[PDB]
RNA sequence: GCAUCGGUUCUGGCGGGGGGAUAAAGGCCCAGGGAAUGUGGCUCCUCCGGGAGUGUUAUAGCCCUGGGUGUAAUACCCUCG
RNA sequence: GCCAGAACGCGACGAUACUACCCGCACGUUGUAGACGUAUAAGAAUAGGCUCCGGCCUCGUAUCCUAGCAGGCGAUUCCUCCGCCGGCCUCGAAGUGGCCGUCGGUAAUUCGCGUAUUGCAAUUUAGACACGCGCGGGAUCAAAUCCUUUGCAGACGACUUAG
């Protein structure tokens, strides 16, 4: 009996900084989302918030396992790419990683 | 490429064979092939006729594996020598055949060659500890006034290539090198009973 | 002198031809201008399907199998109305294959959350009948 | 660029010695009036001894197509700047508009004669009214009789951002 | 300039059958069988009329339209070739040394051989291996002739040419030095 | 786009340059790659074009030393292939030395990676790009004039493989053939109103 | 974390007004004049698809000039929310 | 053909004392370039193909699976789907899959009790690979180096031999 999943979030894949083409600024990244390809459709997950969980080696409180929020800002390009922005830039060796893109501020 | 997937060995080893596998052989307790040899008599050798019977069907090529009896010689050494003879013959059915046929049994050199049959040798040579360029590669001698050394060369390169090529004679090691001389001719096969 | 030749057969650029254009549209061709674009309009009382008149590239097209018989080059606005209903171009292009997909295509666009869980459950009441034919007919081999 | 005709009428400054003077009309290619009238007075400086410090524009209007849904053939004849030399040519065009000709016949000769915008000069544009009137032999097989042909070999549109499709296309649309 | 249409037709003969899949053509009839391959060339092929084959390219350039006329020709050979063979007669040129031949029957296979010696006086014997479906003969209708003869004229050509490039004087005045053996008619078995 | 564990392409009729592209593209997003059928692969041109582009890579060796530091010049068609993605990753780096072992490349189809789905990429397509009446080589035959020993070896491999898989389209069409019956008869028997509120919802 | 405001800024949708040949075209209607890549007829050839000639709307239709429906609609430019 | 053989390239076989080996599950200090339905096997042509032989093809915008305390306890109903084991066949490119059987689970239809309080959001601590340990069952009783010696070897190590 109930043999369905559990999933309430969009996947997406940390590609890299903000930069020109000798210089990197680490304030801001980007981050492709799955199924996303313009610019149009880019246009629903402005204002979303999006979380980055890893696994750490100590215990502090209970769990072994932190996380860092932040929220997407506006659109990047003509594929469909976004901007966000983190209350601590990501850890900077995540570029292939995975995070997940919520839907609280709906509507 | 290439590559082996079984092997079998008969039931029975010789003394010198097993030496082979050993080299402290006097302190030990000589157990290569004891576990081995109780594949035989065991389900009437179930386990033996299972691998022959892979090879007749995934093979292409099969090889022997022989030794020498040094006993039979004014040697020192008691220790025989292995290789691997490849089989060229009709068929892989008659390779394998042929081959299981001569396990524990001699073979003579008359079987193998015959009389004025042009044939190659492969060896190694004989050695010699540590030479100079004069001897190893064969460079003229400096003249008899020369200061600091007179068998040598003279000049290794030039500047810009900036380094000493590897085409340029230098001393090291002379001897010992492995060889195949090719193109020799078979006079006469001798009995030893005669 | 039996000759058999299995070789490919496209549909040709004539007049009368009609098109399918990217969004949804029908045009009949009156002229060809290149080999590259043609000049076309289609008259349809349904808004859906009607288009202006005017010039349209052959490479954003789609040649359909319908052909209006007898089309004058170059005629004007009312005389291709009068073919096109007269031929019943609007009903003809309504059975075709490529226009079924598109519908079926439409209602699946425009479903709610309530109407989704609603054509799960009713696919698999209709499934369970299909296992018991399927094992009868298995075993009869 | 994108293009469209213009009319446009100058006068010398009038003076105490020659009141009323003569006037002058031109038809003048051009994306926006403002360059139009500069065109004008490029022509005219090598014709008459008027310049724009002693001259002025009296009106400039635009001139549409009389027809724009119809075809029909087209003639140029034109001169230009070689890299040694000054020549003259006579071109056809095939389309609905006299504006899409001179489109047509700027990107024409950029490409086959390396001519850019600075050096062609436009003679005179005339819509050939009959059948027989067509020279150059790639216009005359478009005016056949019972013109028909297929379009073999054509490339399916796919999404530039769809990697991966699973089975293989096919080129018989 | 790119041309609309191009068309040719190839008329066929109430004797014979031809069938065409996939750009291979396969001409059968009284003498035998042929096949050749045309994947290389981009040819709509098609039936005009009950004995008439049409073939034709769309929207060709002026390089591409060229090879639609040689391969009008090329199957037009084939069906000739297969209802009428072809012939090719050579001749023995020489001043002092005569040339002699030796047309030995199938060496254990359909391929013919033929020896010549004594070229100008040399020592070597030089051998030339036909193709197959080719049969070298020794006239008898005068002297000094070879006949070969078979279905297909690229074969019988090509081993043709093979006879008479073998044939060859080296570091000498060729103006002056006529020897060897030439081709001197073309043409088909039946008429 | 779609993030799957794994994507099997199949190589044969692909563009070198053009796929090559691609596949760096997405290593270094994070997605992982297998290239099946490297010897299948095509390069735009006549052939005689393409091995004097090799010898010439061929005179390029290290003067002083040959054993050390001078380009090695690898003969076979998944290290051509392998040559070409390597100079469009920065492969100097730890980011890029992990990104080129997501990737995986085989002459043939070896026993783990068959029995699966083979995807295409229609960007590199040469039906789909070239313009007919051109001329183009095969990778696989570029190996064979520099010293690839084991084409025929891979050719008769590919033949048994090929063979097996006849035998499986066998299964595979009766078991739809089965299916299609089995609706048939059961859609018309019992359901009385369970199909037009299925149509009218678009199935 | 949410609701109500202030400063800066990016990006969607909707309602109006003006201009030009008071857009040009276009649909329907009235009057006049033409032609061919000649519709229907007629003649000849080919039955093997059809082709050739004559000739101005008929059993298809096209082009040019003037007027009404008109202060028609629409495109482009500017402007008030 | 011939010479070297990656000291971070690979395969076959022999004997393995010291828990070093094999089987079962018991937890978890500890590790990871990054599970969250990680679901899909014909070949071939592209100026031609597929098929259930009636037909079909721009389109993966497809197909399968998908409800219940993170998914309880019973009943009316129904012979479907899934899993651990066992036995026969098969698989060698870097060896895989099939059939049969026992046992355990199971909304296709329709019902009866239980959910609160985590207080208006805070990762949904849930997957599989290794590795360290703790038990209780099975099998097993080996070698290498130093040392003396040899000269087919040798600057010293190393190498060919003997004890």
């Amino acid at each position: 009996p109930s043999e369905a999943g559990h999933r309430l979030y969009v996947k997406g894949r940390h590609l890299s900084y903000q930069r020109g083409r000798r210089n990197t600024h680490p304030k801001t990244s980007l981050i492709k989302i799955e199924g996303v390809d313009d610019t149009a459709a880019a246009n629903f997950y402005l204002g979303k918030r999006v979380a980055y969980v890893y696994r750490a080696q100590k215990e502090v409180r209970g769990t072994k396992i932190r996380v860092i929020w932040g929220k997407i800002t506006r659109p990047h390009g003509n594929s469909g790419v976004v901007r966000a922005k983190f209350t601590h830039p990501l850890p900077a060796r995540s570029f292939g990683a995975s995070v997940r893109i919520m839907l609280y501020p709906s509507s | 490429g290439l590559r082996s997937l079984t092997t079998v060995w008969a039931e029975h080893l010789s003394d010198e064979v097993k030496r082979r596998f050993y080299k402290n052989w006097y302190k030990s307790k000589k157990k290569a092939f004891t576990k081995y040899a109780k594949k035989y008599a065991e389900n009437n050798g179930a386990s033996i006729t299972r691998e022959l019977e892979r090879i007749k069907k995934y093979c292409t090529v099969v090889r022997v594996l022989a030794h020498t009896q040094i006993r039979k010689t004014p040697l020192k050494q008691k220790k025989a020598h292995l290789m691997e003879i490849q089989i060229n013959g009709g068929s892989v059915a008659d390779k394998v055949e042929f081959g299981r046929s001569l396990f524990e049994k001699p073979v003579t050199i008359d079987t193998i060659f015959e009389k004025d049959e042009m044939i190659d040798v492969i060896a190694v040579t004989k050695g010699h500890g540590f030479v100079g360029v004069t001897a190893r590669w064969g460079t003229k001698k400096l003249p008899r006034k020369t200061h600091k050394g007179l068998r040598k060369v003279a000049c290794i390169g030039a500047w810009h290539p900036s380094h000493v090529q590897w085409t340029v004679a230098r001393a090291g090691q002379m001897g010992y090198h492995h060889r195949t001389s090719v193109n020799h001719k078979i006079y006469r096969i001798g009995k030893g009973d005669d | 002198a039996e000759i058999n030749v299995e070789a490919t057969s496209w549909r040709r650029v004539e007049v009368g031809r009609v098109l399918k254009l990217e969004n949804g549209s029908l045009a009949a061709i009156v002229e060809i201008i290149d080999h590259k674009r043609v000049l076309a309009d289609g008259p349809s009382s349904d808004p859906k399907l009607a288009t202006p008149r005017g010039i349209v590239p052959l490479s954003r097209a789609l040649l359909t199998p319908i052909v209006i018989p007898k089309l004058p080059r170059g005629a004007r606005t009312g005389a291709v109305k009068k073919a096109w209903e007269a031929y019943g171009v609007d009903a003809k292009w309504k059975e075709t294959n490529w226009a079924k997909k598109q519908l079926q295509q439409e209602r699946r666009q425009s479903l709610t959350d309530f109407d989704r869980f609603k054509v799960m459950r009713l696919k698999k009441q209709r499934r369970f009948e299909e296992r018991k034919a399927l094992a009868k007919i298995k075993a009869a081999a | 660029g994108r293009l469209q005709e213009y009319q446009v009428i100058g006068r010398h400054l009038p003076t105490e010695a020659n009141p009323n003077p003569a006037l002058y009309r031109m038809r003048i290619f051009a994306p926006n009036e403002v360059v139009a009238k500069s065109r004008f007075w490029y022509f005219l400086r090598g014709l008459k001894k008027v310049k724009k410090a002693t001259g002025e524009i009296v009106s400039v209007n635009v001139i549409s197509e009389k027809h724009p849904l119809k075809v029909k053939n087209f003639g140029i004849w034109l001169r230009y700047d070689s890299r040694s030399g000054t020549h003259n040519m006579y071109k056809e065009y095939r389309e609905t508009s006299r504006v899409a000709a001179v489109e047509a016949m700027y990107a024409d000769m950029a490409a086959r004669h390396r001519a850019r915008f600075r050096s062609i000069h436009i003679l005179k544009v005339v819509e050939l009214e009959k059948t027989e009137d067509v020279k150059r032999p790639y216009i005359k097989q478009l005016v056949a009789k019972n013109l028909s042909f297929p379009l073999p070999h054509r490339v399916p549109k796919i999404s530039t951002k769809k990697i991966f499709s699973a089975k293989r296309p096919s080129t018989f649309s | 300039m790119r041309y609309i249409h191009s068309e040719e037709t190839i008329p066929v003969p109430e004797n014979l059958k031809v069938s065409i899949k996939s750009r291979l053509v396969t001409v059968e009839g009284p003498r035998g069988k042929l096949q050749k391959d045309l994947s290389h060339i981009a040819v709509n092929f098609s039936v005009v009329k009950k004995g008439v084959i049409g073939l034709e390219i769309h929207h060709g350039s002026r390089k591409d339209v060229a090879a639609l006329r040689t391969v009008r020709t090329i199957i037009n050979n084939m069906i000739i070739g297969v209802t009428k063979g072809f012939k090719y007669k050579m001749r023995y040129v020489y001043a002092h040394f005569p040339i002699n031949v030796n047309v030995e029957k199938n060496a254990e296979t359909g391929c013919y051989e033929v020896e010549i010696r004594n070229f100008i006086g040399e020592k070597i014997v030089r051998k030339v291996v036909m193709a197959p479906g080719v049969e070298v003969e020794i006239s008898k209708a005068q002297k000094d002739e070879l006949i070969l003869s078979g279905n297909s004229l690229e074969a019988v050509s090509q081993s043709a040419a093979d006879i008479q490039q073998i044939c060859k004087v080296r570091n000498k005045d060729i103006r002056k030095f006529l020897d060897g053996i030439y081709v001197s008619e073309k043409g088909n078995i039946v008429e | 786009s779609s993030f799957e564990s794994v994507v099997v392409i199949d190589g044969k009729g692909h563009l070198l340059g053009r796929l090559a592209s691609i596949v760096a593209k997405q290593l270094l997003s994070g997605q992982k790659i297998v290239v099946v059928r490297c010897e299948a692969l095509n390069i735009s041109g006549e052939f005689f074009r393409a091995k004097l582009k090799y010898h010439a890579y061929l005179r390029k060796m290290t003067r002083y030393n040959p054993t050390r530091g001078g380009p090695f010049h690898f003969r076979a068609p998944s290290r051509i292939f392998y040559k070409a993605v390597r100079g469009m990753i920065p492969h100097k780096t730890a980011r890029g030395a992990a990104a080129l072992e997501r990737l995986k490349v085989f002459e043939g189809v070896p026993p783990p990676y068959d029995k699966k789905k083979k995807m295409v990429v229609p960007q590199a397509l040469r039906v789909l790009r070239l313009q007919p009446g051109r001329k183009y080589c095969t990778v696989g035959r570029l190996s064979h004039e520099v010293g690839w020993k084991y084409q025929d070896v891979v050719a008769r491999l590919e033949e048994r493989r090929k063979a097996k898989g006849a035998a499986y389209y066998e299964r595979k069409k009766l078991a739809a053939r089965q299916l299609s019956e089995a609706k048939k008869a059961a859609a018309a028997k019992v359901d009385p109103k369970v199909s037009e509120a299925l149509a009218a919802y678009g199935y």
